């Protein structure tokens, strides 16, 4: 899913000229830019032409799993509304009682798509000057440590590209006694397997279960990274060029050959890491960049 | 059943050697070779035996020969204990080692599988990098500060597990202490690592190595740069470094669905094929 | 810097469930009691608690001698080890009561503590 | 409808549709081939399973394609391989019982039923390479190719555990689960009287067998900027020593990804799982396209592998083409037809291509009762001017050889051909690797720009050309070993054109006793004529014009099996009648004196003569066919006038 900034700015031109007032949204995204990922994407799942094609038998092994979790959600939803109307003492509250008495799959777990942002060109910014600060050919030397969380634009040379290998995100866990599925989200570098069970039904009982993970039910992600060397043209007269780490996730993988000239735009986030143990001054933040869009010269 | 069967193995083997030994006439040896085996050992007192596999293949028509040759690891104490009663019947400190020879079938390192453990298979090769003489304990005298600190006891096997749970001291099962380093019976051993023959190696393949320990009498019989034949027996040593091998790793997470409650001291295992022997002839 | 990890699940496969008459099994039995007892022309404890919320009683009255007429195993099981089965009752009380609080407010016009049972009898004045 | 949670299949719809295919085949795969014996395969193919008692049936992928039914069944195997195979094995085992009710006195009906049966499906597509594979494609069937580096030792794995206690020693046991082995608290007297401490003895328990093999692949249609890459795999019980190191094996398997521990201490598993191969069926057997390996090398495992039912490893010769082999054997012009049919790109060197042909019919492996060991190798250097496409010859030679090694100059060292001892990664040890000639052990090695070797490189060649051994005696291994090959190399002279009025021995930078050590040496030079040059551009444009490979019969695959059949069934004998002429011929060769002729040249002719007798199915020698064996040497000699 590709989102520009120009149709936003075109809409933001459009609303002021025809209606009273629009909240500013270009510079709103431009500041923090990380909370705008999922808070935007859950609004997408409100409206959807869902049954628009009968499923293909050879479509996707991912597709048959999400179709279950869509259906298993609704069949479990259809059960609880039967018992409550059968035990009475407008139906919105009757709907609302069903909402909180049943454990469900989260809507973050069945997505199947991805969303990448896109920076605005100066071209429409040339017509109406607005917050066009995100798109300038900036240097790694120009990266001061005050631009954290912003949306930026850098360029350089792709150097020492790694290999693409899957990154585990969430792990499924089969109970085998209570019959639930436990889910553990990991955002750290390493993690641990967890205890024997954490069900609500295995709980408050003497004999808890003993679990194990599963492969086909977990969600993975395409992962590969590389380093960008300085452009060697704006370097000061006696300096040596540095490098910078950029993580790449999802669709945009397998798109960057080494030794090129490319415009990389993204958002600037730290990673929890410090160097040697004795050299730690107490809060040492090691940074990186997350890739969002590739525009290659040549 | 199995208490009876290995004891039936014990008694039939006790029946076997106590019978006639060699069929041959006065032209040659007449009788009682295994009976002369102890009586000649009584002259020298070296406390071991040289018994044939071929004479054991004669009497029971291979029914008993195909009883021992599969699970010898099952049959350690039964072969030793009955022979001990054969000695005290005929003879008067006594410690024993059982040696075999004349194996009809000899294989190589490539003909070894995990289904061959406990069984007897003869392997020849190339001896390289002998090592020194070092002892082995197998007789722990280890009990707590409670009065009965005299437990001549377990860890005869391949485990450093000295204290038994149920003594009748004031000490409990959790009570454990060091071994008495002066009152035990030891034996020594060396550790050579044999290389495979060059007359059997296939294409594209280097010769292979394997560790083997000779305990007690069979020390110093080894020679680097020699061809030898071995005891058929085989053991397995626990390994460490086979991590991230990759593979589905076995574990020892014990049951918790037993005793009712109101942390996780579990372990894993990853071993390696080793080899053990007691008779080494050096033909070749 | 990240935030804390989270753990959630949901039971899907209804497997490995023998009727062992235990921790979760006993709790479901009393939902079959309060909503689903009815004596002659009247059900009482369901109509008792529907007043008690507007009263803000947060409590309940038990004829224990009535309970042997309903079921048989519960009465002797509570008789041996009551101290374990007493707190599990309160969960069966409130899960019914959580539904009724929604049925009260949303039909015709949050904070909900743990209730308390009161039992009485006149069998053996020991 | 009944359903399994992860899948979209059922037991009965899969089973009854599978029974449908097992009673219906009428060469439907040939209907796509358009036909250019019509009974179905699996009736007969289950019978050779039946009367022989041999297990492990196997099949391709395309048999589910041409059959109109079970087309839906085919993609089910692609997406859920673990469950689809097992359901087939039940009804195949039931299909065994469906045959046994016909004769009803068959093979002690219970126990042949009791034996485990399984299927090894293979040939399951070849779409894209390893690098392309997204993280979505976790468990699919993957066909890959390439070469084999090394072989780990046997890794055991417990399948049934073993437990005891101390008081009266009850000895119950338990098996491996999908992840662990669990154990109770109290055991003696059932679960009662809390008797004793639980024991575990790990030499009375059952096990399994596993082997790790690290592989390097050749992913044809490479991507851009692509480096070579190495992967590994995890063969099991029956496939133990089903592979050697250096073979060109196609590999059918399933992709996996499993976490790894950190620093052997804690339970914190690292993220970003390490991926590997979980193989299904092996193409260890020879391809029909390329050449077949000798039987003088495999004969250790031909002496083995009868004990366990395994793969065949040998290109099987059918029946109808045997007379067709005997049809081509009756051809008069075989001695001229065959060399022309080898390389249709270059129209020349008909004696030299014949030596390439006679390189493949090479010699009789004569070993004595003690000693002997006289191989069938012949070793040729060819040289001359560039723009000869000498490399294009060798690449075509490199494709045929089942264990071909193509080297070059100045990228080598003395250590660079043997004893590649280095550090291991995942087990983190010091592991010794086989070298280049051990990768050349059996087959043809290829060397370019031979004049620019060192002294130490090319000194290794003395041992192989004379003794056919390699002596390793440094810190890893002190033990000699043999590595037989067909050595062939090429170089270019000092002048880009060899000028006349100058000795041929002068203009090549070899020591001439080492130069004369070779079996036969060629020189290819340019001629100033005109007649073949009109034949030149008409031939070479025709290969380029009308973009299609098109008065000669060129059997592509007859010679492939013709050489392989002639390899084992022929041991040419060199009896008395040739010895009169041969000794008569050698002294007149020795008579030239004042390049030289040595005792290598005496051994040279007898290994080339019976090689020609290995052509055209002659187990004996004849006094004629010896003259052109001289003339092949004289083909060099009449080029040496100047």
């Amino acid at each position: 899913v590709i989102i520009d900034l120009d149709d936003i700015l075109q809409y933001q031109n459009e609303k002021f000229l025809q209606g009273t007032q629009a909240d500013d949204l270009v510079s709103a995204i431009q500041q923090n830019a990380n909370h705008f990922t999922e808070l935007f994407c859950r609004a997408i799942d409100n409206n959807m032409p869902l049954p628009t094609k009968e499923i293909d038998y050879k479509d996707d092994v991912l597709d048959v799993i999400l179709n279950q979790r869509r259906l298993r959600n609704e069949r479990m939803l259809s059960d609880r509304t039967n018992e409550i109307r059968s035990e009475n003492l407008m139906n919105d509250a009757l709907r609302e009682v069903v909402e909180d008495e049943t454990e469900l799959f989260p809507p973050n777990l069945t997505r199947r798509y991805f969303l990448y942002f896109k920076p605005l060109s100066q071209n429409c910014a040339r017509r109406y000057r607005k917050k066009a600060i995100s798109s300038k050919p900036l240097s790694v030397r120009q990266i001061k440590g005050d631009f954290l969380g912003q949306l930026i634009t850098v360029r350089g040379i792709i150097t020492r590209v790694s290999d693409v290998k899957p990154a585990v995100e969430v792990i499924a866990y089969t109970c085998d006694q209570c019959g639930y599925e436990v889910f553990q989200e990991v955002n750290s570098r390493t993690f641990t397997p967890l205890s024997e069970c954490t069900s609500e039904e295995c709980s408050q009982n003497q004999t808890k279960g003993q679990l194990f993970m599963s492969t086909r039910a977990s969600k993975f992600s395409a992962f590969q990274e590389c380093k960008i060397q300085e452009l060697s043209q704006q370097v000061p007269v006696g300096h040596i060029p540095r490098s910078l780490n950029i993580h790449v996730n999802g669709t945009l993988v397998r798109s960057l050959s080494p030794g090129d000239i490319v415009d990389v735009t993204g958002i600037f986030l730290p990673a929890p890491y410090t160097g040697f143990k004795a050299l730690k001054a107490g809060l040492l933040t090691e940074t990186y960049l997350e890739a969002q869009f590739v525009r290659q010269h040549k | 059943v199995d208490d009876v069967t290995g004891e039936k193995v014990r008694e039939a083997f006790e029946q076997f050697l106590e019978d006639f030994s060699v069929q041959s006439t006065d032209t040659g040896e007449v009788e009682k070779v295994y009976r002369a085996q102890i009586e000649f050992m009584k002259i020298y007192d070296l406390n071991t035996i040289y018994i044939d596999y071929q004479h054991l293949s004669m009497r029971e028509n291979g029914a008993l020969a195909m009883a021992i040759s599969e699970q010898y690891y099952r049959f350690l104490p039964f072969l030793q204990k009955g022979l001990r009663r054969v000695v005290r019947k005929y003879a008067p400190e006594r410690v024993f080692q059982i040696s075999f020879f004349n194996l009809p079938t000899v294989h190589r390192i490539r003909d070894i599988r995990s289904e061959k453990i406990g069984s007897l298979l003869s392997i020849s090769g190339t001896v390289t990098r002998t090592s020194e003489v070092r002892p082995e304990l197998y007789k722990a005298s280890f009990t707590c500060d409670m009065c009965r600190a005299i437990v001549d006891n377990v860890e005869q096997s391949f485990k450093y597990t000295e204290p038994t749970f149920c003594p009748n001291p004031s000490c409990e099962n959790r009570a454990f202490w060091t071994l008495n380093v002066t009152r035990s019976r030891f034996l020594d051993w060396q550790k050579v690592r044999i290389q495979e023959n060059a007359n059997e190696i296939p294409t594209g393949s280097m010769p292979r190595t394997l560790d083997v320990i000779l305990r007690g009498d069979s020390v110093e019989r080894a020679k680097p740069g020699d061809r030898c034949k071995f005891t058929g027996v085989e053991i397995v040593v626990p390994d460490v470094t086979q991590l991230g091998l990759p593979g589905v790793k076995p574990s020892s997470t014990l049951d918790t669905r037993g005793i009712s409650k109101t942390s996780l001291g579990v372990r894993d295992l990853t071993y390696k094929i080793s080899f053990l022997a007691c008779h080494v002839i050096s033909i070749g | 810097s990240f935030d804390r990890p989270e753990i959630y699940s949901a039971p899907v496969l209804q497997g490995e469930s023998p009727n062992d008459d235990d921790n979760t099994e006993i709790i479901k039995s009393f939902k079959n009691f309060i909503l689903e007892f009815r004596l002659d022309s009247q059900f009482i404890y369901r109509d008792q608690l529907r007043n008690n919320i507007l009263v803000k009683n947060y409590s309940l009255t038990v004829n224990m001698e009535h309970l042997i007429g309903y079921n048989e195993d519960i009465y002797k099981k509570l008789s041996d080890e009551p101290s374990d089965i007493i707190p599990l009752f309160e969960t069966a009380i409130t899960q019914v009561a959580k539904r009724i609080s929604i049925l009260s407010r949303a039909q015709s016009a949050n904070s909900l503590p743990t209730f308390q049972l009161i039992l009485n009898s006149n069998a053996n004045q020991i | 409808l009944r359903i399994i949670w992860g899948t979209n299949v059922s037991i009965q719809e899969c089973t009854t549709n599978f029974r449908n295919f097992l009673m219906s085949f009428k060469y439907k795969f040939r209907k796509i081939l358009d036909e250019r014996d019509e009974e179905l395969y699996y009736i007969k193919q289950l019978n050779e399973m039946r009367e022989l008692g041999t297990s492990n049936l196997n099949l391709d992928a395309r048999n589910l394609l041409a059959y109109k039914q079970t087309e839906d069944l085919y993609h089910q195997l692609l997406n859920y391989p673990q469950e689809v195979i097992s359901i087939m094995d039940q009804t195949i085992k039931d299909c065994m019982v469906s045959l046994i009710v016909d004769n009803n006195l068959d093979y002690d009906l219970d126990e042949i039923e009791t034996k485990f049966y399984k299927v090894r499906p293979y040939n399951v597509g070849s779409c894209k390479g390893m690098r392309e594979l997204n993280p979505n494609d976790i468990d699919k069937l993957i066909n890959l190719k390439g070469l084999v580096l090394r072989s780990t030792p046997v890794i055991p794995d417990m399948k049934v555990a073993f437990f005891k206690c101390n008081v009266c020693d009850h000895t119950m046991a338990v098996e491996i689960d999908r992840g662990v082995i669990q154990e109770p608290a109290r055991c003696e007297r059932i679960d009662c009287n809390e008797p004793n401490s639980m024991s575990l003895i790990h030499n009375r328990c059952s096990f399994a067998d596993k082997q790790v093999i690290k592989l390097q692949e050749t992913p044809d249609f490479v991507p851009d900027g692509q480096t070579p890459h190495s992967i590994s795999l995890c063969v099991y019980d029956e496939l133990v020593d089903s592979c050697r190191a250096g073979d060109r094996i196609e590999v059918t398997g399933t992709f996996r990804s499993i976490p790894i521990r950190a620093n052997s201490r804690q339970r914190v598993l690292k993220s970003l799982y390490k991926t590997y191969v979980d193989v299904v069926h092996v193409k260890k057997v020879s391809d029909k396209r390329l050449d077949v390996d000798t039987s003088t090398i495999e004969q250790e495992l031909m002496q083995n592998k009868v004990d366990h039912n395994e793969v065949e490893e040998v290109r099987q010769i059918t029946d109808q083409d045997l007379a067709k082999i005997r049809e081509v054997a009756a051809r008069e012009d075989l001695y001229s037809l065959l060399a022309r049919s080898i390389a249709p790109s270059i129209y020349e060197l008909e004696d030299v291509k014949k030596g390439i042909l006679l390189q493949l019919f090479g010699g009789t492996n004569k070993t004595f009762t003690k000693g002997g060991r006289y191989r069938g190798d012949i070793n040729i250097l060819l040289c001359g001017d560039p723009s000869t496409s000498k490399s294009q010859i060798l690449q075509y030679v490199h494709k045929i050889t089942p264990r071909g090694v193509y080297t070059s100059g100045k990228g080598s060292s003395a250590v660079g051909l043997t004893a590649y001892i280095t550090r291991d990664v995942d087990t983190k040890q010091l592991v010794l690797e086989s070298g280049a000639l051990v990768l050349s052990d059996g087959g043809v090695c290829c060397i370019d720009e031979f004049d620019k070797m060192s002294d130490s490189t090319r000194s290794v060649l003395h041992e192989v050309m004379e003794q056919q051994t390699i002596s390793i005696a440094k810190a890893g291994i002190i033990t000699t070993l043999n590595a037989r090959s067909s050595i062939l190399a090429s170089a270019n002279p000092i002048g880009s054109r060899y000028n006349p009025n100058l000795p041929v021995t002068e203009n090549i930078d070899l020591p001439p006793p080492l130069l004369s050590r070779f079996d036969l040496v060629y020189l290819v030079l340019d001629k100033v004529d005109e007649k073949n040059d009109r034949e030149l551009a008409k031939h070479l444009t025709n290969l380029y014009l009308e973009d299609k490979p098109e008065d000669d019969v060129l059997p592509v695959e007859f010679l492939t099996m013709y050489i392989s059949y002639a390899k084992e069934h022929i041991h040419p004998i060199i009896t008395e009648a040739a010895k009169t002429e041969l000794v008569r011929a050698y002294v007149g060769m020795r008579k030239m004196g004042d390049i030289t002729a040595t005792t290598r040249q005496l051994e040279s002719m007898i290994r080339l003569a019976e090689a020609h007798a290995k052509m055209k199915l002659k187990n004996v020698v004849e006094l004629e066919d010896v003259q052109e064996a001289v003339r092949l040497i004289r083909s060099a000699i009449k080029d040496y006038a100047t």
